[PDB]
């Protein structure tokens, strides 16, 4: 059936430029208005920009204007966005989005339509940390039944896994969203519940896998 | 430039119930053109409605649109466990423009936090800075409130905390919050607390620790 | 004193023309295009599944001439049937070429499955010069050379079920000698005769002795028969001679393949409409790029633009 | 009317009025909107997608063959001479409606604000209102905006307009 297959995000320093590209599969490209649509993280989803199946006319959100240009090739029936001038506010992942009804649009303040079909999104990380690699900390058990877990602090970028005795343990973990420091830098938690008179006897070992950056820690927690 | 205004911020509501949503405009739309997004988490919003009540291609008939001119509603007539998520809606009356998004989550039973504090480990400190985290374990409703003090001196500015999203199983939340010293102010002074508020604590409780 | 309020509408220097039930030309302020006219010039090798034939026709692959064994086993959403296609084989003609092409463009696959004929008192696997494979004579991979062994050419009277649950193609063939000599040197018989059929259906081809046209050394031919047989329905081969059998099956589906001629190059992009000029967006509702089509494609249309008007009557001053 | 505005740029429909504080020119949005939204809709209609077919016909040939071939040509002869005039009555009626609804457009503003200005003006037959009374650009504005009482001016414009 239809599928739109977004293309080429990454972590790119700020005022540089970006080229994103969305497979149209399903449908012709050139039949339909086509968007793009960016949800920050954790935040809300945005209106960014459109194209009429003319290639006619283009129209932009305001946080964008004058810095990013919609395109559509027809021969290879793909659409771009041509992002310039980057910055840390236009941190988010980027939706192509199919538009059955806006057909002719001939200026700023006219209907539009809604999104059909949406692609699945590709990231755009706009900073100017570099990558840097996870420094993991244990964190020790004191109650009924007590916990413990890892720190992984001050890394870029996202994504790191965590996960304990490789698979083994699941149930009673909660590993939080990562929060950036103040230094441009990333750091979470991984929490676990046990037993607590299994604290002398089990060893918990939590495994650590940040690629970005090829580095992979395994360090053990324990009491005292 | 149509403003969209979604109420509530977040609904709860037990399996089973009749939710409504409401989007409101700034101005007049232009023919109802307002459609719903469902969005679940790390999924791509998909369509429910557009015209305001016709549902997409797909849709159950448990979702239905309605309203005219500048209000505007989405209503779920039975709640499953498929419909937790976040709802966005949108208009193309003028250009294109979205809410801000309600996210309705599971209302279950009032559960206390189980709290934990946890002293910085021994190799952070000799790289100049040490952290101090705090755990805030499977607890409902979401909002809790967590205070650092330092030599009961209330702390402020130097903190991060994140929530995980509502447990899958008991419907439930967990919070981490993280204070960031530098080693230098951190051997000054002893008693290192994190005071918890919560709705379903009687009064706040105090996890802490003395240094050694 | 007093106001003064006006009504109008815009207009433009230079709008476009447009058609109308009463005027021949008339502008207004844009109008679009509904006739696709232009093509990038390359097939695009998807969503459909194009097969470059290159230098075989669909029924050389079919056969087994020794340069179309790569597309043995083979299959295709689009089979294209490039223009420097040739022939490297035996001398062969079909008569109802036409129709063997297309049923078999329409199965879209050239997947054939080997059967255990038993030839019991004549020679398999003949060969010859016209059809070099490797170092020596060879053949037809799908078809096979009898002839006789030792002195004689027995009466033949082979069969095979259709015991599966889809349909059997068979292709066969008949030998035309060029002379007498050739003829009874090879089968001993003076006048061939092949009869293949089955349950409902029957046809019988008496070999024709002649000289041809030399082709690739060789005078006389090959004629190039077929036979479909449902589930149940059972094949029957009998020949006294000239016989060239059959080594098995192709398989028959039924969707939505063919065959289409064209030289334009093939191209790793997406298109849902392919004309032999190449693919074309199918955005406006009629082209005027070829009248052969394949996929979801606008309608041929003999007018190379027509203007539907996306505007109000423009009257300037 | 008389001819359009080239200087129009925001728009499909609008006033230029003449007062006591200048002249000036706003485009009217519900009755572009309103063309534009029917000139979509057509476009919804025709470019509405095709219809999917694979395995055909042959529609060229190397040899002469008679009969069959005569048949084979002339049925996609008919064919196209068919979709040919299908196409070219398809744009001409689309069209000659579409012009037809957009000045119909325009008699329906016009309508519009005559039967706004109740009697405190007349119309010069200009594709204008000669209005008897002050009116300065918050008035004016208030025609436009859809937002004007008459019973205000109106025993202001009856005496300017009867003696
Ligand atoms: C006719 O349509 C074309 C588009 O098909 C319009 O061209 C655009 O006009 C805007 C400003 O009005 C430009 O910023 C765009 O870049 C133009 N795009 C192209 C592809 O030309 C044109 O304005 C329309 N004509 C009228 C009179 O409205
Ligand atoms: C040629 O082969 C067929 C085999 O198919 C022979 O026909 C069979 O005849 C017997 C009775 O003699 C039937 O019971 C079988 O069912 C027939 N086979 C079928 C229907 O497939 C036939 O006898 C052979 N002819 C000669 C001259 O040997
Ligand atoms: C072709 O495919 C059939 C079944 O898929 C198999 O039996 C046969 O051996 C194959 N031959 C070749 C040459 O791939
Ligand atoms: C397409 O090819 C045909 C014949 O091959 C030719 O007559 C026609 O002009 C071509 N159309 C193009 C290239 O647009």
């Amino acid at each position: 059936q239809v599928q739109l297959v977004e293309s080429g995000g990454g972590v790119v320093q700020p005022g540089t430029s970006l080229r994103l590209s969305c497979e149209a599969s399903g449908f012709t490209s050139s039949a339909y208005a086509m968007h793009w649509v960016r949800q920050a993280p954790g935040k809300g989803l945005e209106w960014v920009a459109v194209i009429t199946f003319d290639g006619g006319y283009q129209y932009y959100a305001d946080s964008v204007k004058g810095r990013f240009t919609i395109s559509r090739d027809i021969s290879r029936n793909t659409l771009h966005l041509h992002m310039n001038s980057l910055r840390a506010e236009d941190t988010a992942v980027y939706y192509c989005a199919r538009d059955p009804l806006t057909k002719l649009l001939p200026f700023d303040w006219v209907s539009g339509g809604y999104f059909d079909y949406w692609g699945q999104g590709t990231l755009v990380t706009v900073s100017s940390a570099s990558t840097k690699g996870p420094s993991v900390f244990p964190l020790a058990p004191s109650g009924g039944t007590a916990a413990l877990g890892c720190l992984v602090k001050d890394y870029f970028p996202e994504p790191v896994t965590v996960s304990w005795n490789s698979g083994a343990l699941t149930s009673g973990v909660h590993t939080f969203p990562a929060v950036l420091q103040s230094s441009g830098l990333y750091s979470l938690s991984s929490v676990v519940t046990v037993p607590s008179s299994s604290l002398g006897t089990q060893t918990y070992i939590c495994n650590v896998n940040h690629k970005p950056s090829n580095t992979k820690v395994d360090k053990r927690v324990e009491p005292k | 430039d149509i403003v969209m205004t979604q109420s509530p911020g977040t609904l709860s509501l037990s399996p089973g119930e009749r939710a409504t949503l409401s989007c409101r405009a700034s101005q007049s739309v232009s023919s109802s053109y307002l459609a719903w997004y469902q969005q679940k988490p790390g999924q791509a919003p998909r369509l429910l409605i557009y015209r305001a009540s016709s549902r997409a291609t797909g849709i159950p008939d448990r979702f239905s649109g309605s309203g005219s001119g500048t209000d505007f509603t989405l209503t779920i007539s039975r709640l499953e466990p498929e419909d937790f998520a976040v709802y966005y809606c949108q208009q193309y009356g003028s250009s294109f423009t979205f809410g801000q998004g309600t996210k309705v989550e599971i209302k279950r039973t009032v559960a206390a936090p189980s709290v934990f504090i946890f002293p910085p480990s021994d190799e952070q400190l000799k790289s100049g800075t040490a952290s101090v985290v705090c755990l805030l374990n499977n607890f409902y409703p979401r909002e809790a409130k967590v205070q650092w003090k330092v030599d009961n001196a209330l702390q402020s500015g130097n903190s991060q905390e994140s929530v995980t999203e509502q447990d899958s199983k008991d419907s439930t939340y967990s919070l981490s919050s993280t204070l960031t010293l530098s080693k230098a102010d951190y051997e000054k002074h002893k008693v290192y607390a994190c005071e918890v508020t919560h709705q379903g604590l009687s009064s706040p409780v105090t996890k802490s620790f003395n240094r050694g | 004193s007093t106001a003064t309020l006006c009504l109008g509408h815009h207009a433009v220097p230079n709008g476009t023309l447009v058609k109308t039930i009463t005027d021949d030309q008339i502008e207004v302020t844009n109008a679009t295009e509904l006739v696709q006219s232009s093509s990038t010039g390359k097939i695009c090798n998807n969503p459909h599944r194009i097969l470059d034939g290159i230098d075989c026709t669909l029924i050389d692959a079919l056969l087994g001439d020794p340069h179309c064994d790569v597309f043995q086993n083979e299959t295709w959403d689009l089979f294209v049937e490039r223009s420097k296609a040739f022939s490297n084989c035996y001398p062969y003609d079909v008569p109802d070429y036409a129709s063997l092409r297309s049923l078999v463009a329409s199965s879209g696959t050239l997947e054939f499955i080997t059967e255990g004929f038993t030839w019991t008192g004549v020679t398999q696997n003949g060969g010859s010069n016209a059809c070099k494979r490797g170092p020596g004579s060879g053949f037809f991979s799908r078809l096979n050379w009898l002839t006789k062994s030792g002195s004689t050419y027995p009466v033949l009277n082979v069969t095979m079920p259709n015991n599966d649950n889809f349909d059997k193609l068979y292709i066969w063939g008949i030998h035309h000698p060029s002379t007498n000599q050739e003829q009874t040197s090879l089968y001993v018989q003076a006048s061939g005769r092949v009869t293949v059929s089955t349950r409902r259906s029957q046809q019988t081809i008496i070999p024709n002795i002649g000289s041809r046209p030399w082709v690739r050394g060789l005078s006389s031919r090959i004629s190039i028969y077929w036979t479909i047989v449902k589930p149940g329905d059972v094949l029957v081969i009998n020949s006294n001679g000239n016989l060239i059998a059959p080594r098995g099956y192709f398989k028959m589906r039924t969707g939505k393949s063919s065959i289409m001629r064209s030289d334009a190059p093939i191209d790793t992009c997406i298109s849902e409409c392919i004309t032999p000029n190449g693919s074309i967006p199918n955005d406006k509702p009629f082209q005027n790029v070829n009248k052969i089509t394949y996929g979801a494609c606008p309608k041929y249309v003999k007018q190379n633009t027509l203007k539907l008007a996306t505007g109000m009557r423009n009257v300037p001053e | 009317i008389e001819n359009g505005w080239e200087g129009m740029i925001d728009g499909w429909y609008g006033f230029r009025h003449q007062n006591s504080e200048g002249t000036g020119q706003a485009a009217d949005l519900k009755s572009t909107q309103a063309a534009i939204d029917q000139i979509n809709g057509k476009l919804n209609r025709v470019i509405e997608k095709t219809n999917e077919k694979f395995h055909q016909i042959e529609k060229e040939f190397s040899e002469v063959e008679g009969r069959i071939q005569d048949l084979e040509k002339y049925v996609e002869d008919t064919k196209i001479d068919l979709w040919s005039y299908n196409a070219e009555l398809l744009v001409a009626l689309e069209n000659q409606h579409t012009i037809d609804l957009t000045d119909s457009e325009m008699n329906k503003l016009f309508e519009k604000t005559r039967r706004q200005l109740r009697e405190n003006a007349e119309e010069m037959g200009n594709g204008c209102f000669k209005i008897y009374h002050k009116c300065d650009n918050a008035c004016i504005e208030s025609i436009r905006n859809g937002t004007y009482d008459h019973d205000v001016y109106r025993d202001e414009a009856l005496n300017n307009r009867f003696q």
